[PDB]
């Protein structure tokens, strides 16, 4: 292996507004997206399973 | 600012995790009363990718942005150490409920420890292989630690890759263990305190074993420099406190108690 | 204007770190000007101006008691009073009977068998009762 | 420390020669912390104090202060007023009941 | 005028009410140790000097309170 | 302490509406619900 | 931006406003709660209907109230808000994870409402004894809910005391030693370090009834060899601390309430006070076992809980006290915030002196799960503990929202609040003194009387809460901006301005 | 003020509605107070 | 140093890990069974587990985990 | 070898803070500042980056009492509480 | 039991319950100086236009605090534990009574001699006879014999309950699987009435104990005609 | 950047008084409503 | 050398909590009887520890106890 940190600082220090959940790239917004939606989802379902289980 | 403190980002990590908590949670209820796993299922799911998220950038922010000042590595310092106080005040929850259990063995357990019926594991058989398996792995560590303040990259890789198998090597012979146990965690008090201790002991150390295993990867990425390395020093604190507890548990739940 | 010094008028701290009025007018430039020679010379209405220049209110009128402790016990007793209306509305729509053992025919027996029983006979209850007159002490 | 060198720190406080209006204000406002209503010769050097600083109004501040220092003691300002008599006379300074600020 | 105590007005207020202080709440003192406490101690001393429980019982066990003794 | 004055006075029929607003609305839900207890008995 | 300023917050102001949200909200959860308590023991008889549901409205009053309440308010609502600005940091140590401490809460709070709904509820008590809160006497899901409910509250304090700890220690000026902090920052601390070290026991005792109920172990079920009276240590060592830790910032507060309006630049005797705390939560860690006098221990252990528990007096005496002598000469502002610091002294007194006479075994005996226990803890909380927030929030308030409440309506809100407790728990020392038991749906006739008269106070008090909704609303829509603070040299929160800037200290404060 | 100027009529107003209001509901409404027996009941034979 | 800490990893707590591993490897042999006997405090099911047919803990093992019925 | 030293790799805040070390300075505010005699002539002179900074004074060391308030751009003020002096400087 | 408008102990039917009446006398003079004391310095604190402002140094104010509140928790504390050892004297019992808490109903044992078991339920409001005291009577009740020393065995066989008597200064936990010991002792004949004082369950409120107490002779009379 | 100033650091808007009245009492009368209705709830089931 | 009236205290348990001591004069009466039968001796003799667990102990327990020993699953040593 090689060092390629200096790349890496390079990267998350750009100057494009971003926040560092979403600095790594298209990636990072594929992988929030898809932890939103299971987390609103499952939600959504454990509030209906209350439904199910209270009546 | 001039201050040298960390200002985070607005961050959706803290709800993901909140939400994940509930999932599982409510998948814990949904299993044990409803016959069902899926809740328990997109809740472990979603606390795993919340928390590669969530340790992700806290490596973005400070090998590659750099946010750890000496000041914000000195809170981080204080927050370890408090997180581990904590561990250990749960575990003297369950010492507490053993050493309640063994010293006054009620009737239905014939009024002696170990409780009639019960044949415990031989102290000296495997349990005392698992222990100089974690000592040993406590060694290698601190030849780690001391390797990479040293700058020497091949022999803390080397170490620590030692540490890891040392902690594996712990993991696969208590599943063993657990698998030929003539006794269950249905067995009375005996079973009760031996499985959800030492479970909970194991737990730790497959989370210890986890969080080196990160540290493996990160310095094979050359994250660490031979004077800022956090969360290595976190890694092995967290893994001093597995092999502390374990001594405890060894010298109660086996020796004092078979 | 958060950064800056503020008036305050404070029995315990007489001397403020500013004025009370800042933005001198051309009538009141003078007053503080007329405050430069002998102070025998200032008349009454200059050295109350001057005073006024400086602090906003005097001792006596920022220690001055007020009328507010009537207003605020009577609107107390006045939102006391529309608790028991709520009270009022729960023994008409939600309060049901109370149990038979409260009427009459009943507790005047049961205080009967208390007695009989010697129910707190030392201080309490039957103590307070005269069994050689057959009445209450 | 004892009551005769306490009264002689503030008189001497009050009595220099150069005094800014800042310490003037500070040493009333510290002195009325004190349980103390304080002695005649501390409030005539500070009226003089205020004269060397041309500030009036601050003289008939100084004078209600020591009225409300007082309290339920009513008889404290009536000597106090009749022993700074002659600075206020001279001075030109009016109490704060002649003003109307009582 | 004569010159009146300048010094120590609110210590020496509140050193004498201290010593009220204690007078109204050792006023409670030597008094509900009689009205409560002494009242007591004297009711139950004289409730069992002379106190027959058998002819306590008979009286109950004639008015019928008992379920073992008719 | 003091304060600036407001930029709206508050009128007596504006406190009016606002002050009933306030204990009506708890009481109307607590109200139907305990009232009708005897009727969800019955069954 | 909306989404991100209040879901994704990382900002210490803003998450202490979501916590005043949530608490305030909490607090009408359990006000209503005790209302239905209290309409059940208004006169002879039973009005709900089952014993079963008023057992567990009893144990959610007591849950909301507690950990959905005050805990949320004191510590994530004004320790968030005021900790940071009064130490001169530009925020938590943790921001990020500040904001899991708060999101944890809405989800823990869903598990106790989900809890009592499904099946017949968890009635068991909020201390959720075993055998009764086992899977033959409690089956079903929701003694599990519950307990999933305390994890995710204990959860949310611990990761909450590991940053108050770390922000308090290591994020104050370089040149400032602890013991030139406000008294409210140590009150924060020594809560922090109780919650570290009581909630992994409660969550150690809670994992093991959970196991009982779902996973054949026994370490409570006598038939296996357990014990039930293990669980009851087990919460207890949390328990004892869990109402200190209800108190010390209540105690913080009104530090700084005292000082402020008795005109004073500092609080009588610092050091005292600060050795008070940092000994009533020491003290706090060995006398658990005066919540377990009747469960038949031996009579040396029991003369121990006894005297450990009766010099927890001295320590709270040495604040009373300093308190009173912080009044001692000052030139006393009569605000709402004063009024309720002024109660608060002389109530929690009260309710402190009847904890002192429960503390002697002997006594207890007869004492033990009646009213007594319940006016005990009531006056400590009810009045101690609710009067502390409410006169740090009338005080706080214009800091938070850059607007003043009407002075004399918070003045009339203290009149009817004031009457509402003492006539609801004053009248239950009595009840207790006579016998009456704790958790009764219904009572013999004799205790009609006083407990009549304490469902009429809960009414005033409710009309309080009703008012105090509405005073909010109108300082809201007055819009009265506030021009000057008074003393700003000793009270470091408010010289940023009101509200303070999202981002404050980015510029750090002192000499060495 | 506010207060000069209707204080006494809110202090003497709002007293009186409230000893009204509330001697109405302790004596009219039917509310079981219990009190003591003792003066008041005279006992009647139980069997 | 490091130097004293690879020698500890390689010669001393190596060393007790392959003398351990081997005892208990040498010295093991699956246990023998004992009697099966009703005892009432072991084998409880105060409810049935989540998981198979709810009666079987798990970790079962057949040889040597008797159900409460005694070993299948 | 093959590790990283801070000189080579630290990045950021963090490499600011060790530069500047390295040089004396401490722009981050990490130390607390040394106090002059605080007297007109030699006022402690309080760095900021704009027209205000808040000063918390500790008059008399064993002060439990910090004494805070704003230093402006301009002349020199003193402690409201023990008068000695503080001037604002540029950063 | 308690009567109407009750403001203190029931009195007291045992020696041990009147040292509980006095002390706990003592104990509220002790909780009426402080908390008057309290409330009496707050207005003297508060009713004065004189102030004092300046730092007040806690010199010798701080040793009255940690010195004087000491011999007090000393003067209630000496009582409370003389009475606390008193209750756990050698007892010499002549008879021994156990109680079994259950789902809501005590049931009792007098097994030294011969079996004498009963369970003891709440007489339904309903069933009340005229004159029955509300929630509190029982089918059968706990005979026993006045002045004479009985150990009590208290235990469950559910849940917790808590077998109390206020007028004997009686509480005792019934824990399943657990035998707590409490001695009782009546100076006087009579009904002593108690209740459940542990939740346990639907019918907590609705679990009385009562206890009869007759001469010697009576108790053994009935002792026979119950078997 | 985030508004500053005061009703501008609240998840609120208080702009107009009576859209608050309106949504205050919701939040606030929806908290004390809730238990009333766990306990129609829990009648009404059996 | 009896005329029992009731089990009297035992130092050895001298607390609150008895359940040892019935648990023990239970086991006691059992290993007795079996000691006695094997020296040939009165079992007539170990009735002092009959009358104090008969006294001590719920009937459940001893029921529960009894149907155990029968049933070969009693815990403790007899
Ligand atoms: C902090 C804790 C707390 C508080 C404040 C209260 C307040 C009240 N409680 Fe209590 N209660 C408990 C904690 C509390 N309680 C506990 C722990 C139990 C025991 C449970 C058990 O046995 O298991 C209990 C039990 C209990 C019982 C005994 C039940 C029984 O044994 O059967 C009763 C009976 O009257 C009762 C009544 C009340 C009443 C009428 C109030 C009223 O005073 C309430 C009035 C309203 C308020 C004081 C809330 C106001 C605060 C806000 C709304 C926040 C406002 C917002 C901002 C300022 C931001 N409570
Ligand atoms: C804010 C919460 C809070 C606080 C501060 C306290 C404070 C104290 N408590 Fe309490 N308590 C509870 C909340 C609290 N408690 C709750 C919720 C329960 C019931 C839980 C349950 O079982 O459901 C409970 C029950 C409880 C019990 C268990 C009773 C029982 O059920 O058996 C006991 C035991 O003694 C106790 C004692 C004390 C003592 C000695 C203090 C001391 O801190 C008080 C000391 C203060 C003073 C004494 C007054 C001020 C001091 C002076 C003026 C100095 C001079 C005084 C003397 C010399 C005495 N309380
Ligand atoms: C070998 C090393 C690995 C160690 C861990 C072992 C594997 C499974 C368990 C995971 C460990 C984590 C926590 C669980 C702890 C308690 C009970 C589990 C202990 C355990 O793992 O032991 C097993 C129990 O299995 C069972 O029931 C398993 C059932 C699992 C369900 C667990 C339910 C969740 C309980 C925790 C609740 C959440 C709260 C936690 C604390 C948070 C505080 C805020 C033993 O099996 P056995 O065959 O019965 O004995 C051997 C017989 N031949
Ligand atoms: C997959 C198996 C399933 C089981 C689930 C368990 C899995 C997950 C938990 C495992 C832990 C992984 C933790 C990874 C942490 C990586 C991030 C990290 O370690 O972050 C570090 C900061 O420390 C920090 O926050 C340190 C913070 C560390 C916090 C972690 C503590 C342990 C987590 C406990 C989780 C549950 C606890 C148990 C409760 C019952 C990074 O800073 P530095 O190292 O200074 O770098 C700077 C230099 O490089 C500059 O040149
Ligand atoms: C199923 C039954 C119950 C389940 C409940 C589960 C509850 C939550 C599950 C989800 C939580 C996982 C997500 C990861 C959390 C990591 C927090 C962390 O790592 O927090 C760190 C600080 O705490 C530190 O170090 C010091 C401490 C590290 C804390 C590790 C967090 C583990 C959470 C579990 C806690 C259990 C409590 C243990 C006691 C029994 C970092 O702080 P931030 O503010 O982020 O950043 C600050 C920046 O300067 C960093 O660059
Ligand atoms: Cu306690
Ligand atoms: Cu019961
Ligand atoms: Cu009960
Ligand atoms: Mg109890
Ligand atoms: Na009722
Ligand atoms: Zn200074």
């Amino acid at each position: 292996f090689e060092n390629r940190v200096a790349e890496k600082q390079k990267l998350f220090q750009e100057d494009n507004g971003l926040p560092v959940h979403l600095k790594g790239g298209a990636t990072d917004n594929i992988l929030y997206r898809v932890t939103m939606t299971l987390c609103l989802g499952g939600t959504l379902y454990s509030l209906y399973c209350l439904g199910w289980a209270s009546f | 600012q001039t201050h040298a403190y960390h200002m985070v980002n607005p961050s959706p990590w803290p709800l993901t995790g909140a939400l994940s908590a509930l999932l599982m949670t409510s998948g814990l209820t949904m299993w044990f009363h409803f016959n069902s796993m899926t809740l328990l299922m997109i809740g472990l799911t979603t606390n795993m990718l919340t928390m590669y998220q969530w340790w992700r950038d806290v490596i973005r922010e400070s090998t590659f942005q750099g946010h750890h000042t000496p000041a914000v590595q000195k809170g981080l310092r204080y927050g370890m150490i408090l997180f581990i106080i904590s561990e250990v005040l749960f575990f003297t929850g369950f010492f507490w409920a053993f050493y309640h259990s063994s010293l006054a063995p009620t009737p239905e357990l014939g009024g002696c420890w170990p409780p009639t019926g019960i044949h415990p594991l031989n102290p000296l058989e495997v349990p005392l292989l698992n222990t100089s398996v974690l000592l040993a792995s406590g060694v290698s560590i601190t030849w780690a630690h001391h390797s990479l303040m040293e700058g020497d990259r091949k022999h803390m890789l080397q170490a620590l890759f030692i540490t890891i198998t040392l902690g594996v090597y712990f993991t696969l012979l208590q599943a063993s263990e657990y698998y030929e146990a003539p006794f269950t965690i249905s067995d009375g008090v005996y079973g009760s305190t031996f499985f959800v201790a030492t479970g909970f002991h194991g737990l730790h150390v497959i989370i210890g074993s986890t969080f080196l295993i990160v540290c493996f990867f990160r310095q094979l990425k050359f994250h660490f420099t031979s004077n800022h390395h956090f969360g290595f020093e976190a890694a092995a604190w967290y893994w001093h406190f597995v092999d502390v507890v374990w001594l405890f548990l060894y010298v109660s739940i086996y020796w004092w108690g078979s | 204007d958060y950064a800056l010094p503020s008036y305050v008028d404070r029995r315990d701290y007489p001397l403020p770190d500013v004025a009370h009025v800042k933005n001198l007018s051309a009538s009141q430039k003078a007053l503080k000007e007329k405050e430069k020679a002998s102070w025998s010379s200032l008349s009454i209405d200059e050295k109350v101006e001057l005073y006024r220049l400086k602090f906003k209110e005097s001792f006596a009128e920022m220690n001055r008691s007020t009328n507010e402790w009537k207003t605020v016990v009577g609107a107390a007793m006045f939102f006391i009073g529309f608790t028991a209306l709520l009270l009022i509305w729960e023994k008409h729509y939600v309060y049901g009977p109370i149990p038979h053992t409260f009427e009459e025919e009943w507790v005047a027996k049961q205080t009967k068998r208390m007695l009989d029983m010697k129910v707190a006979p030392i201080q309490g209850f039957s103590a307070k009762w005269d069994y050689d007159k057959n009445e209450w002490k | 420390e004892t009551d005769e060198e306490f009264d002689a720190r503030w008189v001497t406080y009050f009595n220099k020669p150069d005094i800014d209006a800042w310490e003037l204000r500070k040493g009333m406002n510290t002195l009325v912390g004190y349980d103390l209503v304080p002695e005649p010769k501390i409030i005539d050097a500070a009226l003089r104090a205020c004269r060397r600083l041309n500030d009036f109004a601050s003289a008939v501040r100084i004078l209600e202060v020591v009225k409300d220092k007082a309290g339920p003691h009513k008889e404290i300002y009536p000597y106090v007023i009749q022993e700074l008599r002659p600075t206020l006379n001279e001075l030109g300074i009016s109490t704060p009941e002649e003003l109307g600020l009582d | 005028l004569a010159k009146p105590q300048m010094r120590g007005l609110l210590a020496r207020r509140l050193r004498f009410h201290i010593v009220g202080a204690f007078m109204v709440s050792l006023g409670f003192a030597t008094f509900y140790k009689f009205a409560v406490a002494e009242k007591r101690k004297k009711a139950y001393a004289d409730f069992y000097r002379n106190y027959d429980s058998m002819k306590d019982f008979e009286e109950m066990r004639k008015a019928g309170i008992f379920q073992s003794a008719k | 302490i003091h304060s600036l004055p407001p930029e709206g006075k508050l009128g007596i029929m504006e406190l009016a509406v606002g002050l009933t607003s306030c204990f009506v609305t708890f009481l109307l839900p607590a109200g139907w619900i305990l009232s009708h207890l005897e009727t969800y008995r019955r069954p | 931006m909306f989404i991100n300023r209040w879901l994704f917050s990382t900002n210490h102001k803003d998450i202490g406003t979501l916590y005043l949200l949530f608490g305030a909200w909490a607090g009408m959860v359990g006000t209503a709660l005790s209302l239905l308590i209290r309409a059940e023991l208004g006169q002879p008889g039973t009005l709900l209907g089952d014993d079963q549901i008023y057992n567990v409205v009893v144990t959610a009053h007591a849950f909301v109230m507690i950990f959905f309440m005050v805990m949320p308010i004191m510590i994530g609502g004004f320790g968030n808000w005021l900790v940071p600005l009064m130490i001169g940091a530009p925020d938590m140590a943790f921001p990020r994870m500040n904001n899991m401490s708060f999101w944890l809460l809405p989800p823990s709070f869903l598990l106790l409402l989900a809890s009592s709904m499904v099946e017949a509820g968890a009635g068991t008590g909020w201390t959720v004894y075993p055998p009764l809160a086992g899977n033959l006497a409690h089956a079903g899901a929701s003694v599990d809910l519950t307990i999933f409910s305390l994890h995710l509250a204990g959860v949310s304090s611990i990761l909450g005391a590991i940053n108050f700890i770390t922000t308090i220690i290591n994020m104050k000026p370089p040149a400032m030693s602890q013991y030139q902090t406000p008294l409210f920052v140590w009150s924060v601390m020594i809560t922090a370090v109780l919650l570290l070290l009581s909630l992994p026991v409660l969550a150690a005792g809670i994992t093991m009834l959970l196991t009982d109920r779902n996973l054949n172990t026994t370490f409570f079920d006598p038939a296996g060899g357990g014990d039930p009276i293990l669980y009851q240590h087990l919460f207890w060592f949390f328990g004892h601390p869990e109402v200190y830790i209800l108190i010390l910032p209540g105690f913080g507060m009104i530090s700084h309430i005292v000082t402020y309006y008795s005109g004073k630049k500092e609080p009588f005797g610092y050091m005292g006070m600060v050795w008070a705390m940092m000994s009533i939560g020491f003290l706090g860690f060995i006398v658990w076992a005066h919540h377990m006098f009747t469960v038949g221990m031996d009579v040396d252990t029991r003369a121990y809980f006894t005297s450990a528990t009766m010099i927890i007096a001295i320590p709270t005496g040495v604040k009373v006290f300093s308190w009173l002598a912080t009044l001692h000469g000052g030139n006393i502002k009569w605000s709402p915030a004063m009024m309720w610091a002024l109660g608060f002294i002389f109530l929690f007194t009260v309710g402190g002196l009847t904890g002192i006479v429960l503390a002697n075994s002997s006594l207890d005996i007869v004492l033990h799960d009646t009213y007594y226990v319940v006016a005990h803890f009531h006056y400590v909380l009810s009045m101690g503990a609710v009067f502390a927030i409410m006169g740090g929030f009338v005080h706080w308030f214009p800091l938070f929202s850059g607007y003043t409440l009407n002075d004399t309506w918070a003045k009339i809100h203290f009149a009817i609040m004031f009457v509402g407790v003492n006539m609801t728990f004053f009248p239950q020392h009595f009840l207790g003194l006579s016998g009456m038991p704790r958790r009764y749906s219904d009572y013999p006739d004799a205790y009609t009387m006083w407990n009549t008269i304490s469902s009429m106070g809960s009414f005033i008090s409710l009309t309080a809460v009703m008012l105090m909704v509405f005073i909010i609303w109108e300082a809201f829509a007055s819009k009265r901006e506030v021009l000057t603070v008074d003393l700003t040299t000793t009270n470091l929160e408010w010289l940023n301005g009101c509200p303070p800037p999202y981002h404050t200290f980015e510029e750090p404060t002192v000499n060495l | 003020d506010f207060h000069d100027k209707y204080g006494n009529a809110v202090l003497a107003s709002g007293a009186t509605f409230c000893v009204a209001v509330w001697v109405y509901m302790a004596t009219q409404i039917g509310i079981e107070w219990n009190p003591s027996p003792v003066g008041r009941v005279t006992p009647k034979e139980w069997r | 140093g490091a130097r004293t800490w690879r020698f500890l990893t390689f010669g001393l707590a190596l060393p007790s890990v392959a003398l351990c591993t081997l005892n208990s490897w040498l010295h093991s042999g699956h246990r023998e069974r004992p009697a099966f006997i009703p005892y009432h405090h072991l084998r409880i099911r105060t409810k049935p587990f989540s998981w198979g047919d709810g009666n079987h803990t798990f970790f079962h093992n057949p040889r040597v985990n008797p159900l409460p019925t005694g070993y299948e | 070898g093959g590790v990283p030293t801070d000189e080579e790799q630290a990045t950021g805040l963090e490499r600011e803070v060790m530069l500047a070390a390295r040089k004396g300075q401490d722009p981050y505010n990490i130390l607390a500042p040394k106090a002059t005699s605080g007297t007109k002539e030699d006022p402690n002179l309080v760095p900021s980056i704009t027209n205000k900074r808040i000063v918390g004074c500790i008059c008399e060391e064993d002060n439990s009492t910090v004494i805070w308030f704003w230093l402006h751009k301009g002349e020199a003020q003193r402690c409201p509480s023990c008068g000695t002096h503080y001037k604002l400087v540029p950063h | 039991m308690a009567y109407p408008m009750q403001l203190g102990f029931q009195d007291a039917t045992s020696p041990i319950m009147e040292e509980l009446l006095h002390f706990h006398d003592h104990t509220l003079m002790i909780v009426f100086l402080i908390s008057s004391l309290v409330l009496y310095i707050i207005s003297l604190m508060l009713t004065t236009k004189l102030t004092h402002t300046s730092t007040m140094d806690a010199q010798e104010v701080e040793t009255i605090w940690t010195i004087l509140p000491a011999i007090i928790l000393i003067l209630i504390a000496l009582p409370s534990l003389r009475i606390l050892y008193m209750m756990d004297e050698i007892n010499n019992p002549s008879l021994t009574v156990k109680t079994m808490g259950h789902q809501w109903y005590w049931s009792y044992e007098y097994t030294d001699y011969e079996d004498l078991s009963f369970d003891s339920y709440m007489i339904p409001t309903s069933e009340l006879k005229p004159g029955e005291l509300r929630l509190l009577e029982v089918d059968n009740r706990v005979v026993l014999p006045m002045e004479m020393t009985i150990r009590m065995l208290v235990s469950s066989e559910d849940v917790l309950h808590s077998w109390a008597v206020p007028s004997l200064g009686l509480k005792t936990d019934a824990i399943p699987g657990r035998l707590n010991q409490t001695t009782l002792m009546s100076s006087r004949p009579g009904l002593y009435y108690g209740q459940c004082s542990e939740i346990c369950g639907s019918n907590h409120s609705f679990m009385p104990i009562v206890l009869e107490l007759v001469p010697l002779k009576y108790f053994e009379k009935w002792s026979a005609s119950m078997l | 950047h985030y508004e500053e100033g005061p009703g501008k650091n609240i998840p609120f808007s208080v702009e107009n008084k009576w859209r608050l009245l309106a949504m205050m009492t919701l939040f606030f009368g929806s908290g004390f409503a809730a238990p009333f209705f766990i306990v129609r709830h829990q009648l009404l089931k059996k | 050398i009896k005329n029992y009236q009731t089990a009297p205290f035992d130092s050895r348990f001298p607390n609150q909590n008895q359940t040892r001591n019935c648990w023990q004069n239970y086991l006691d009466f059992h290993r007795c009887e079996k000691a006695m039968t094997a020296k040939g001796g009165d079992v007539s003799v170990c009735e002092w520890y009959r009358r104090v667990y008969k006294s001590l102990c719920p009937i459940s327990w001893v029921s529960t106890w009894d149907d155990r020993r029968a049933e070969g699953t009693f815990p403790g040593k007899i």
